RNA sequence: UACCCAAUCCCGACACGGGGAGGUAGUGACAAUAAAUACUGAUACAGGGCUCUUUCGGGUCUUGUAAUUGGAAUGAGUACAAUUUAAAUCCCUUAACGAGGAACAAUUGGAGG
């Protein structure tokens, strides 16, 4: 059901890392409402949703959402993991983190939306 | 003060000497010494 | 500080064991003062209990502490506003000391458990705390990325520290003016040389079953020093690791020290009216909550959501990390502190909850909000 | 009782022209001189500043012009 | 000309700078870095010389957090620009972590000394925050939104 | 036309006496280094502000005000001390004061009504 699914090798850790990093510079928004408002009011630059959700219709739902505003979205294995990178202390299961004129995180931003881009 | 600016200024237009030295007393009434050179300092660019 | 090697002179399969719990939320940690035992619990209590001796094996309560939140208005209250998160106590046995999320930490009297400093030094949270064997001086690591030094000899905070990229996680010291100290994201152990301050950086970046349930080092979540030239870490991929001092990278990595988690039901995982196989995400490693050893020992006891409480020790040439079995041969729950005492042979304490210590990320219905008290005999 | 001297011998002014308030600090001017260049900016070209707003679509709120052809003729 | 007048005007409003001195003075040490980086593209490539120094300087360069950690050329340390040199300014960092409201309220700050980077203290604006120190900017503690005295229009108001 | 052998060193009946090496301080827009002269809101009122190739024509949409009020932040300076030092100074510590323009008073040039 989740066909861009994150592999293993380092790519799961970048995301959580630059999810953690936006955090920090309060560009993120939390949770599938959040989310869900922030690529309809287009301001999204990627979108990493869990995989590990009771019932997946919920990160199933936002991905429509994303294709039709394209923009790039990836299927993070572990919500509780989630949670604990944002720094919530809850599981989190969608995370948007969204566009600024001018920072030094949008490389990081630029580089995994081109990850994500080649994993589609 | 206004007795030294005054024969300054009434030298100057009456007629200028060659040698005239500004000399600086009640040094002994201070109390900090940085306030010293800061009024020496001062003093002295306000003459030239 | 004479190094001893009791990984073959106790009897792991022969553990007595008492798994009892009490009217609490959950508890967090818990300290050894030799007679006695402090636990605190997300209720908000801390209370100050006395262990067991065998010539009975429920521990007798005898005070406890609570939070008072009403009094965060009210000036000159030393205590905590919120619950607690980790205690100390020192071996004098005279000073305790515990640190919580009300942005402060307190430290008082062992004995009438009345509060007596309450240092707001800090200015986001207080996660872990440690103090130095033999002295009354104090490590407390922070969730602003710093840790602070204090001289608790005259109530007084001497020096901090910067330098952790992320929220610090753990700290643990021994008899010397050193500190060793995990942070979450950054993968980094810094060790602390605090008269000179200065710091030495150990980087993790940790590297028949399905492929993409391998992952790599995300946090590192727990330290232990087993001596002064080495120690391990515990990270939430449940690597363990074992790092020397003289060296920059790990001595010796094992990894899923506590194996993977089950796969999810369909039944839960897919609202469907035939639940298929075909699409199930891979399974992901429980990684180490807990991670504790006995100073100069062979021990390094490992706690996860596993139910089981496992043990390790390290190689004749003290440079590799070995097994030597499941301890409780369960504990369930998620395994917050581990505690170590010895008689004179050793009676470890484990704490367990329904969730971790810092954030209700994982919920669990399975376990108990349980102090289980074992102990080896030989 | 002695005559001090004022701020007009004091500082020898003279006759120099009365400056502002923003010109005195030269960064408070290189504030003000890049917000009006930046609102110059504006009435020329178009900036994007947010997307529709959380209100949603108002309409395209100052005029539709149909006769206006607004592309780099390549 | 009228192209460097805008350019340095951008440059001085976008990141809130004081004259066009400080916007010379990073030109100048990013044209010597750049022509560091030109004068070891001259030699050909497994040169010791430029192996040797040019890992040196890519190392430099993202130790103090100008270069991003993923592209480590010396073509994108040719590439490298004030704008980068300017955001790895202090006052633009106080500003971007958001203790400050806008970029003079963070040179407002700096100067008055409430934040400090580490241990001391800052009381210059263009201090080069490198990447492992950008974490620990936060309000000292002799300052009012750290702690201690509650301050000096306060002490006037409370009396 | 500054102060001292206090450190390092030298000479003598000689532990004490004597040293124009040495060290300490003062000036300095010739340069060179860092950067103050302000930060942030709310309300009221006005309807225009800006631009250009092409000009009695085209382009773009929030900008003001010597308006009324509110918050904080404070280092220059003043300064008890202690410290530094041969004795002082500077530095580092530091209790107490220290901002509303008519001031704690930014300048030099050029163009125009």
């Amino acid at each position: 059901a989740a066909w861009p699914k994150a592999e293993d090798p380092a790519l799961v850790q970048e995301l959580l890392d630059c999810v953690q990093q936006a955090s920090h510079y309060r560009q993120l928004k939390k949770g599938a409402n959040e989310t869900t408002k922030s690529v309809n009011r287009g301001t999204s630059e990627l979108v990493i949703l869990a995989a590990d959700t009771q019932p997946l219709s919920i990160v199933l739902h936002i991905p429509l959402i994303c294709e039709e505003k394209n923009v790039p979205y990836v299927y993070v294995p572990s919500k509780v993991a989630l949670g604990r990178a944002c720094g919530v202390s809850r599981a989190v299961i969608a995370v948007s983190l969204t566009s600024n004129e001018a920072s030094d995180l949008n490389s990081k931003i630029r580089a995994l939306r081109d990850k994500v881009e080649r994993l589609a | 003060e206004m007795e030294t600016m005054e024969f300054l200024n009434i030298l100057a237009n009456t007629g200028m000497p060659g040698n005239v030295f500004g000399i600086l007393t009640h040094l002994d009434l201070f109390k900090k010494p940085s306030a010293l050179k800061d009024a020496k300092k001062r003093l002295k660019h306000r003459l030239w | 500080k004479v190094y001893r090697r009791l990984a073959s002179e106790l009897a792991f399969d022969k553990a007595t064991y008492t798994q009892f719990r009490w009217n609490s939320g959950t508890v967090t940690s818990v300290a050894v003062c030799p007679p006695y035992a402090y636990t605190t619990t997300k209720d908000g209590y801390l209370t100050k209990w006395k262990l067991q001796d065998l010539p009975k094996k429920r521990p007798e309560r005898i005070c406890f502490a609570k939070a008072d939140a009403r009094k965060a208005n009210d000036k000159t209250y030393q205590g905590h506003l919120k619950a607690p998160l980790v205690v100390k106590a020192s071996q004098d046995g005279k000073f305790v000391v515990t640190g919580g999320a009300d942005k402060r930490l307190v430290v008082y009297n062992a004995a009438d458990l009345k509060p007596i400093k309450a240092f707001t030094q800090h200015r986001d949270a207080v996660t872990g705390l440690a103090f130095r064997r033999g002295t009354n001086q104090l490590y407390s690591c922070s969730k602003d990325r710093t840790v602070k030094v204090w001289s608790l000899d005259e109530l007084a905070y001497v020096e901090t520290l910067f330098g952790h990229q992320d929220e610090i996680l753990d700290i643990d010291a021994l008899g010397q003016e050193r500190c060793v100290s995990v942070g979450a994201r950054d993968r980094t152990a810094r060790y602390w040389k605090v008269p000179e301050e200065s710091q030495l950086v150990f980087r993790g970046g940790g590297e028949g079953m399905d492929p993409a349930s391998a992952a790599h080092e995300g946090s590192m979540d727990r330290v232990a020093m087993i001596d002064d030239d080495m120690f391990v870490t515990g990270s939430d991929n449940g690597d363990l690791a074992l790092w020397s001092i003289q060296r920059k990278k790990p001595l010796h990595v094992i990894a899923r020290a506590h194996g993977l988690e089950p796969p999810i039901k369909l039944e839960d995982y897919s609202a469907d009216e035939i639940p298929d196989p075909s699409i199930i995400p891979a399974p992901q490693p429980r990684g180490i909550t807990a991670l504790r050893t006995l100073p100069y020992s062979d021990l390094i006891f490992s706690g996860s959501w596993d139910g089981c409480i496992r043990v390790w020790r390290l190689s004749e040439d003290k440079r590799k990390l070995e097994a030597v079995g499941i301890l409780g041969v369960l504990v369930r729950g998620i395994v917050n502190d581990i505690a170590l005492f010895e008689r004179g042979g050793l009676c470890v304490v484990v704490v367990t909850g329904k969730e971790m210590r810092f954030g209700r990320w994982k919920y669990m219905k399975e376990g108990r909000c349980g102090a289980v008290i074992f102990e080896v005999p030989k | 009782g002695k005559r001090q001297i004022t701020w007009q011998i004091q500082k020898n002014k003279g006759l120099t022209p009365n400056r502002k308030k923003e010109q005195r600090n030269p960064r408070v001017k290189k504030r003000k001189k890049y917000e009006e260049k930046q609102k110059k900016l504006r009435s020329v070209k178009a900036v994007y500043k947010g997307g529709e707003g959380p209100g949603g679509y108002q309409g395209e709120l100052s005029g539709i012009k149909t006769n206006l052809v607004k592309s780099v003729k390549l | 000309e009228a192209a460097r007048l805008d350019s340095e005007l951008k440059l001085v409003g976008e990141y809130g700078l004081r004259n066009k001195r400080e916007v010379w003075r990073v030109l100048l040490t990013l044209s010597k870095i750049r022509r560091a980086a030109r004068i070891l593209l001259t030699l050909d490539e497994k040169d010791p010389k430029r192996l040797f120094e040019g890992n040196a300087l890519i190392r430099r360069l993202v130790r103090i957090g100008v270069l991003d950690e993923s592209r480590m050329k010396l073509d994108y340390v040719l590439a490298l620009k004030a704008e980068d040199f300017l955001e790895r300014r202090l006052q633009t960092l106080v500003y971007k972590l958001g203790l400050a409201k806008s970029i003079h309220h963070a040179r407002v700050l700096i100067r008055q000394r409430h934040i400090r980077v580490g241990k001391q203290i800052v009381n210059v604006p263009s201090f080069m925050v490198r990447l492992d120190s950008q974490k620990h900017i936060d309000f000292a503690l002799t300052s009012p939104f750290g702690g201690g005295r509650p301050g000096r229009v306060r002490r006037k108001k409370a009396k």
